[PDB]
């Protein structure tokens, strides 16, 4: 109390009355913006949704007391919003109820009082006309109330606070859905709900309701338009698969399910790593290394997300498979510099051909690659290193006997160096020829570029892929 | 003050990271640290190299007198004699500028920098200041205040100065030698070699004739290089007094390659008695091994390594594994044969290597340009 | 292949100085 | 923005290259001329 | 089957039971592991060594999946070779293996020397196939170059 | 497409006669057209917006027509004043 | 209301794509 407590009445008062006039007047702009000019692409509602990832995460972590987070369920315990002398009566009461909770005290929740705090809320005479206000004021409860991690008689309040707002839900695109359009918002709150909905189910148990009602939810979409809803159901239903041992689901559903083009550099980012590790485990390495990269390359404006430190953790693993040298030290960046350690290590011992070292490092970090979930290296990468030995031998020499490269990958046995050469022509590692009369293995002929094609067939590659980024770039410049 | 600074460096570095040589680094620099009032910065040399010894309190209450007699100088300089800006103050002030640095810490002198450096209106004393910031961040290694001060030198100072700023294009190559930045901005302001007398200002010549002579190799390789380096007249006298370094230059011309082969090794065991060595132990000798190999490989497109048996050096199995760690590093690009003996070059025609400079810039522009158009559309 | 990569930056350099003037007529009309 | 995901936490010029550490076989040439010499 | 893409993707219902233990499961990732190190002679020398029964009809479309990519990859651009080419390339000591291969396939054996067909084309001289493709390929580059019009 | 300024007239006076019945396209479709470079297309355009809409407070032809009669040229100032007579 | 709206938002649609057509046909001709 003379410490800290001097330091209690500061934090209320600003704080509650200028978050409350930010989402009033943006919940009063989605009013405005549904009731009229539904065309709201480049609206504050995707500002807003950017402020509720970000800031309503990071400022606010409790129910916040003094009346902050407590105290907007019995300040919108009383909503009718129908008429407009009962919208001004209501508008009267929303100076009231904020001159009480700023005077004084009105109402205080013990961490129990949630059921008076969602049903009261839902009823006394509330309407269907605001449903974003109803959809944000269902929401946001469930950040602090997950947030708090208490696990007393909460996981049930979680359960009924989201099976009440998949209800909410169902009633909005089935009944009176003439231009209200809330699908850019109820898309990542059906997300962050189901995240919670996996992870409270992942202290004690499995998931498998929550995707028998995905399948649903995605059946009663897919027919109307693809905005952004399909897209972030789809990644739900397969990271899941993704999380559990079966792979055949997730494979019959990346393969015929087209896209909408437009997911707003968000899920982009997040589906190209998870067909990238689809078409890794199924050995379609040079279509996945690409897709891998361009998820990297796509959003570098992220600090330490985990994200951008995991899809560059796959990156180095698949370059290394296809034996096209992943970058030998350009990988430490300020951001991630710990996560290469299980993997700077590796790379060396792969890159020579020693093999005690390599069953060192691998033995030794062996409880890192079972973590990550990349011990799908054990079978692929023994592979790797005895084919990594003939590229260089290839890649330097001309012409080479097969008793000198039998010795030369420490081997001892002439009589097999015939067998892995037939190997890597056949697997395409190096093409070569052996003339099976004394031991000459030699190389291609002579390199010819400019004279036989080669420059058109890649610039033809970026004379149509670089019109097609103009085309694309007159399509979105021009509004009113 | 700081005139014999620049060798003290030396001994401190020299004791301090290889352990083997101890034997004069002990010798000489014990004799410095009695003197000089070198009373600061000697306990990193004292606790790393002996234990402990009494010569401590006695330079203690001198340097406390001399502090003393100095803090009661200046004060009543100020409180009876009136005068502001560049006068009898700021020379005393910067006399203490300068005990600070032989004598003091650095925090005592940096602080003493900055306050007397808004105490000065003319041009000549703020270049003279910046000239002790980089005096001292060269002695101390500093890589954060030379991000400063050398750019508030060349545009708020280096302005109205006239050739009073050679001494600070020798220092910003000396930062760039000991960074990385040795390629080819190193040997072309080192080119320019016009001064003869040392001071405050400069280094020793005779070093600065070996470092202007290792460098001026890898920024051109033979664009009329024997114009600057061996039809000079100022660097081609004292690169004759030296023996080594003149051997070292002719094996390097005239293609003595069994004798460049051991002019690099003298050099290269000479390299270990340096103070800013460390990125040239493992990366000047494999671009100076990899620069004889090109311009050997170069006039011959059918070379066998049985004439590199005798012409080069010896051996025969070591210049093949030699020469097979450089293919594979993806330069040299030639191709070997062992069944054969026949090195046979496979370089390109100034068309195909022409062709990979658009390939590689083309699409390094080409991830730019979608990375930036994905930031951009929401 | 000039043609390429210049007239793209051109008809991207029109996008961005077209949605920066879009958001900012649209953030200070209200 | 958080993905859903975990974070965990010359030399220092920020420069290398593809080797620069690799060789460390014996390493410091006056050895490597010298052996070369004596066995021929 | 020939299957290496189903291959791997089953392997991930088994946590830690390809390592410590289970030498049922052992067995098929030691022997894919063999086949991607390229060592035939390892495959064959743990043929005779089985856990329970004899892998019979296993083994045998693995003995028959293997000898058509060899012989696979012996129908090249190769004329003749001896006997003691296919004493290494293949296997036994005359069985009647070499009379299936001379039955099927061709192979004959005569004065102790095989006859293995093969030719090859040439064709730098077609500046033809790329006449008409090209220009395809640069109308519609013309016709892109306006055509938002 | 065509080149002589007569039949460019006659083809943009014809609006009026064939969307007299609805007035809400023949100012969605005049007001780029009254604009045009030639002298001709803008007078043509603005006769349209008068047959069209015979005796309706409009206020947005009331509003095309306000540069109309605003302009250098004498004759495309005419067609304006008849047009705002009709409206 | 339901079924007199559907018929206007044929004609509105039918009425833009005639709208969006000679204007990026008189874009051509402008060049000339």
């Amino acid at each position: 109390p003379p410490g800290g407590g001097e330091q209690e009445p500061p934090p209320p008062p600003a704080p509650q009355d200028v978050e409350m006039k930010e989402e009033a007047a943006t919940g009063g702009g989605s009013t405005g913006e549904a009731d009229g000019k539904t065309a709201a692409a480049a609206a504050e509602h995707s500002q807003r949704e950017l402020d509720t990832v970000t800031l309503e995460d990071i400022k606010e972590h409790v129910k916040q007391l003094e009346k902050a987070v407590s105290g907007k369920e019995p300040r919108f315990v009383l909503r009718a919003l129908r008429m407009l002398p009962s919208t001004s009566r209501r508008l009267n009461h929303y100076v009231l109820y904020k001159a009480v909770q700023g005077f004084f005290t009105s109402n205080n929740a013990t961490r129990d009082f949630l059921l008076p705090f969602l049903e009261e809320p839902m009823d006394t005479e509330a309407d269907l006309q605001f449903r974003p206000r109803t959809g944000k004021a269902a929401s946001t409860p469930l950040l602090p109330e997950v947030e708090a991690y208490l696990q007393l008689l909460v996981v049930i309040f979680m359960m009924n606070s989201k099976r009440y707002k998949e209800a909410q839900k169902i009633s909005d695109d089935l009944m009176q859905k003439i231009s209200t359009q809330n699908r850019r918002a109820l898309d990542l709150v059906a997300a962050k709900c189901y995240y919670y909905h996996a992870r409270v189910y992942e202290f004690l148990d499995k998931l498998d309701v929550v995707r028998s009602f995905l399948h649903a939810r995605l059946r009663t979409a897919t027919l109307r338009h693809d905005a952004d809803g399909q897209a972030t159901l789809l990644n739900l239903l397969l990271r899941n698969y993704l999380h559990y041992s079966l792979y055949d689901q997730a494979e019959k559903l990346v393969s015929k399910s087209v896209f909408p083009e437009q997911a707003n550099n968000n899920e982009w980012a997040r589906y190209l790593y998870y067909t990238g590790r689809i078409k890794a485990i199924q050995l379609e390495y040079s279509e996945a290394r690409r897709t891998m990269t361009n998820a990297l390359r796509k959003a570098p404006q992220h600090t330490a997300v985990g994200f951008k430190q995991t899809v560059h953790k796959l990156l180095i693993v698949v370059e290394l498979l296809l034996g096209e040298i992943p970058d030998r030290l350009q990988f430490r960046q300020p951001s991630l510099k710990r996560s290469l350690m299980p993997y700077f290590l590796l790379t060396q011992a792969v890159r020579t051909g020693n093999l005690a070292k390599f069953n060192q490092v691998l033995d030794q970090f062996g409880e890192k690659f079972q973590a990550d979930g990349t011990y799908t290296l054990i079978i692929r990468l023994r592979h790797n290193v005895i084919k990594t030995g003939v590229r260089m031998i290839s890649l330097s020499y001309s012409r080479i006997s097969l008793a000198d490269i039998a010795q030369k990958l420490q081997l001892d046995s002439p009589e097999d160096a015939e067998f892995i050469v037939a190997k890597a022509i056949r697997d395409g590692v190096i093409e070569a020829s052996i003339n099976h009369e004394k031991g000459y293995v030699q190389s291609k002929e002579m390199i010819d570029i400019y004279s036989t094609r080669e420059p058109q067939l890649a610039f033809h590659q970026r004379i149509s892929f670089c019109l097609d980024i103009h085309n694309m770039s007159v399509k979105a410049m021009r509004f009113p | 003050p700081k005139n014999p600074d620049l060798r003290i460096a030396q001994l401190r570095f020299l004791l301090s990271l290889p352990e083997h040589r101890g034997d004069a680094a002990v010798r000489d620099e014990l004799m410095a640290a009695v003197r000089d009032n070198n009373m600061a910065p000697y306990y990193e040399a004292l606790c790393k190299s002996l234990d402990w010894q009494i010569d401590v309190d006695l330079l203690n209450k001198m340097k406390k007198a001399n502090e003393d007699e100095l803090k009661r100088l200046d004060e009543e300089l100020e409180d009876a004699e009136k005068n502001l800006g560049e006068s009898e103050i700021r020379d005393a002030m910067m006399a203490k500028a300068e005990y600070l640095c032989r004598i003091g810490d650095k925090e005592g002198a940096l602080t003493a920098f900055r306050k007397t450096y808004d105490k000065t209106v003319a041009l000549g004393h703020r270049l003279d200041i910046v000239f002790y910031l980089l005096r001292i961040g060269l002695f101390y290694m500093d890589n954060d205040l030379i991000t400063r001060n050398t750019e508030k030198a060349k545009s708020l100072i280096e302005e109205g100065g006239d050739w009073d700023r050679r001494n600070r294009l020798k220092v910003y190559q000396g930062l760039y030698c000991v960074a990385i930045r040795d390629f080819k901005q190193a040997a072309e302001l080192f080119l320019d070699t016009v001064s003869t007398f040392t001071s405050y200002e400069l280094m020793d010549y005779k070093t600065f004739v070996t470092y202007t002579v290792y460098v001026s190799m890898i920024a051109l390789e033979r664009p009329d290089l024997r114009e600057k380096v061996i039809k000079g007249a100022e660097i081609l006298e004292v690169l004759h007094s030296l023996p080594a370094v003149r051997q070292y230059l002719f094996s390097l011309y005239e293609c003595r390659y069994s004798v460049f082969f051991q002019s690099l090794a003298v050099v290269e065991q000479e390299m270990k008695k340096d103070w800013l060595f460390a990125p040239h132990y493992r990366y000047y000798v494999r671009e100076m091994r990899i620069h004889a190999y090109s311009q050997l490989l170069e006039s011959y497109r059918s070379l066998t390594l049985g004439y590199m048996a005798e012409a080069f050096g010896v051996g025969v199995e070591f210049i093949d594994q030699e020469l097979s760690r450089f293919i594979a590093a993806g330069r040299l690009h030639c191709k070997i044969d062992k069944v054969n003996e026949i090195v046979e070059t496979n370089r390109p025609d100034s068309k195909n290597w022409q062709y990979q400079e658009t390939i590689k810039k083309g699409d390094l522009l080409l991830n730019r340009v979608q990375k930036l158009s994905r930031v951009i559309n929401m | 292949y000039l043609a390429s990569l210049i007239r793209s930056v051109v008809a991207l350099h029109n996008l961005i100085n077209n949605k920066i003037a879009n958001r900012d007529a649209e953030k200070k009309e209200g | 923005m958080s993905e859903k995901k975990q974070p965990v936490d010359e030399d220092n010029w920020d420069d290398d290259n593809v080797e620069d550490d690799f060789s460390n076989q014996l390493r410091a040439e006056l050895e490597k001329h010298g052996y070369k010499m004596e066995t021929s | 089957q020939n299957r290496v893409a189903e291959f791997h993707t089953e392997l991930e219902r088994l946590p830690a039971k390809d390592i410590q233990t289970n030498v049922y499961i052992k067995h098929p990732v030691s022997l894919e592991q063999y086949l991607m190190e390229g060592s035939y002679n390892k495959v064959f020398l743990a043929k005779g060594n089985i856990p329970a029964e004899s892998y019979t009809f296993f083994i045998d479309i693995l003995l028959d999946t293997i000898r058509d990519e060899i012989a696979g990859c012996i129908e090249k651009a190769y004329e003749k070779i001896l006997f003691t080419e296919a004493t290494r390339i293949l296997f036994f000591n005359t069985p009647k293996k070499m009379t299936d291969y001379a039955k099927k396939r061709g192979w004959v054996l005569g004065p102790n020397n095989y006859y293995s067909f093969a030719s090859q084309q040439q064709k730098p001289e077609d500046t033809t196939i790329p006449s008409t493709e090209l220009a395809k390929q640069v109308i519609e580059y013309a016709r892109q170059l306006e055509m938002i019009v | 497409s065509d080149v002589n300024d007569d039949v460019r007239r006659a083809a943009v006076e014809s609006l009026g006669f064939i969307l007299f019945r609805t007035p809400e396209q023949c100012p969605s479709v005049v007001s780029l057209l009254s604009e045009s470079y030639n002298p001709h297309v803008r007078y043509g355009a603005a006769m349209a917006l008068g047959i069209c809409c015979a005796g309706t407070g409009n206020k947005e032809a009331i509003n095309l027509l306000e540069p109309m009669t605003n302009d250098p040229v004498n004759y495309v100032r005419q067609g304006a004043l008849i047009a705002s007579a009709l409206i | 209301d339901l079924y007199s709206r559907y018929k206007k938002l044929q004609q509105e649609l039918e009425f833009l794509e005639v709208q969006e057509e000679y204007i990026k046909d008189e874009q051509k001709n402008l060049k000339k």
